[PDB]
């Protein structure tokens, strides 16, 4: 059924699964019109579809043209997400198709269930975890490819870089969620932490800097401090 | 006017005939029900006094044969039987009427309630939902499960209602997923009406039969089917005007007849609030919405 803290380790077993986050599919800026009314202008978005065991990220870029002439866009966005995830599953060989798809928001259950009726053996699951995947657009190379897109496009990344050569997928997911939680709570500071040392660079084929094991410990501690810091600033603690 | 004689009443039982009911005491001189209106299906139903578990009954149409009730002390229930000897039957009834051993179907002349509850219900369609082809009447009880309930266990004893699943490949056209899920008109009009039921009368007949089973036998599966058929219409943006007007009348009389004190075991809060207040047809069921709001405003 639902994915929570009791069954957290199931994410890293050998049953293929994907997380789907739709919080960046339909993105707008709100502005005033010449007549003093309010209107929205859509900007490019993305579906965040992640294998938490391997780090494989299927980033489907949602170009603003898909909204043209459509109504009820927040509702359409959930069905467009489900359509694209179903299309991705069908494009994969049988032995690469997921056994489970975990949606980060419960409003995705029915749209994805309906689009996946042809796959009765794939379980569609919600989660009780509050995952920080909305902050994926705070990763500079991901935000860049989304904003530059002139047409629908799928881009493939490994969101763990080469971490799995040295750590397990449990630890890698934990690092990822800590980095994203920090970028979500204070993006400026988080990015300051990650780039304050010009001698540590981001390889052209990576998303995050090339920290040593010891440097990741320092980074991870600085990120917890930031999260705790912001928690205190927020709540006056 | 037709008659269903009883051989005897050896166990204390509450007997229903359509929307009426009366108590018969153990070994009371009861020998049946007379003056049953011709032209309608009817249901005669039972709840034993010593075990209100297993309420059960029989759907029948006196035009299709001569039927009587006889208690079976081995299987412990009142059974419907057909008498093939016409002159034997007429002679039996006449003696029981002369001795005034029968209750009279107590129909008030102003009253169209039973017609309005069974307008589209036909014996031939009942007998396809309830499969027991050697009899002209159909047994139903509180525990019988629907085909849908069994997919999700004895098939000879099932209620074969038409399966209605909103998240099923039958309900959803490849490539129209959002369209078909949010507006169920394709499923209602093409799949169900044109395809399975053939016409709205047959659809309403199954809807009305499901309600009556749910209310008279406390059959949960029948209650699920009834709600499912309502929701399918209310959740369709394109419904013929005559179907909406007839549905409003059908539901009005069903809600009017429901025992006030069973609205907790016979009415689904989600379906009714959705149907009356959120659905495409939220404004098309004026009679049903008014009686619901005045009779069961808690549920809403
Ligand atoms: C009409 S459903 C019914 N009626 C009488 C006795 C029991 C039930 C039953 O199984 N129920 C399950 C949920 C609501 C009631
Ligand atoms: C006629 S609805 C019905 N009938 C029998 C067993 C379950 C249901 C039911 O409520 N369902 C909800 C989704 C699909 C099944």
């Amino acid at each position: 059924g639902a994915m929570n803290s009791s069954n957290y380790a199931e994410l890293f077993n050998n049953d293929i699964k994907l997380f789907v986050d739709d919080t960046n599919v339909y993105r707008v800026t709100v502005h005033k019109t010449f007549e003093g009314n309010v209107a929205t202008k859509a900007i490019n978005g993305c579906i965040f579809t992640l294998n938490p065991k391997t780090g494989h990220l299927f980033l489907k870029i949602i170009h603003t043209s898909v909204w043209a002439g459509q109504k009820r866009l927040s509702q359409l966005a959930k069905w467009k997400t489900a359509e694209e995830v179903s299309a991705l599953v069908r494009s994969l060989p049988k032995e690469e198709q997921p056994k489970q798809i975990i949606v980060t928001r419960k409003a995705m259950l029915d749209p994805l269930e309906v689009h996946m009726l042809d796959f009765p053996n794939i379980a569609i699951r919600p989660t009780e975890l509050r995952l920080p995947f909305s902050a994926a657009m705070s990763i500079d190379k991901l935000s860049d490819v989304v904003m530059k897109a002139t047409e629908p496009q799928m881009v493939l990344f490994n969101i763990y870089d080469d971490w799995l050569d040295r750590i397990s997928s449990y630890t890698a997911f934990s690092r990822l969620t800590l980095l994203l939680r920090a970028l979500k709570t204070n993006e400026e500071s988080a990015k300051m932490i990650l780039l304050s040392d010009p001698t540590i660079t981001i390889k052209s084929y990576h998303l995050w800097p090339s920290f040593t094991d010891e440097q990741w410990i320092t980074i991870e501690s600085q990120m917890r401090d930031l999260i705790l810091t912001e928690y205190g600033r927020k709540y006056n603690v | 006017m037709n008659t269903v004689p009883f051989t005897s009443a050896p166990i204390e039982v509450t007997i229903g005939i359509d929307q009426y009911s009366f108590n018969v005491k153990e070994n009371q001189p009861f020998h049946g029900i007379k003056d049953i209106p011709i032209g309608h299906v009817h249901v005669i139903h039972f709840q034993h006094a010593d075990n209100s578990s297993m309420r059960y009954g029989y759907w029948f149409d006196c035009r299709m044969g001569n039927f009587y009730i006889q208690y079976d002390p081995k299987d412990g229930l009142y059974k419907m039987m057909e008498e093939r000897d016409g002159a034997k039957f007429e002679n039996i009834v006449h003696n029981f009427k002369e001795r005034q051993m029968m209750v009279s179907y107590p129909k008030i002349d102003e009253d169209d309630t039973w017609y309005n509850l069974t307008e589209f219900v036909q014996m031939d369609k009942i007998r396809k939902i309830v499969r027991k082809d050697e009899n002209q009447f159909s047994y139903v009880d509180s525990s019988m499960t629907t085909v849908q309930e069994n997919e999700l266990s004895d098939p000879a004893h099932s209620l074969n209602y038409t399966v209605i699943n909103f998240k099923s490949r039958e309900a959803i056209r490849p490539g129209h997923e959002m369209e078909d899920f949010l507006d169920k008109s394709y499923y209602l009009n093409t799949v169900m009406l044109q395809g399975i039921f053939k016409n709205s009368s047959n659809y309403f007949g199954e809807l009305q039969f499901a309600f009556l089973n749910a209310m008279f036998f406390g059959n949960y599966g029948s209650s699920l089917q009834w709600h499912a058929m309502i929701e399918l219409i209310c959740s369709s943006a394109t419904v013929p005007k005559h179907m909406l007007d007839k549905l409003d009348e059908i539901l009005y009389y069903q809600i009017k007849t429901l025992p006030e004190q069973y609205s907790d075991i016979l009415l689904n809060e989600r379906v009714w609030n959705i149907c009356l207040y959120s659905s495409f047809q939220k404004n098309s069921l004026h009679n049903t919405e008014k009686i619901m709001e005045n009779k069961y405003p808690e549920l809403l």
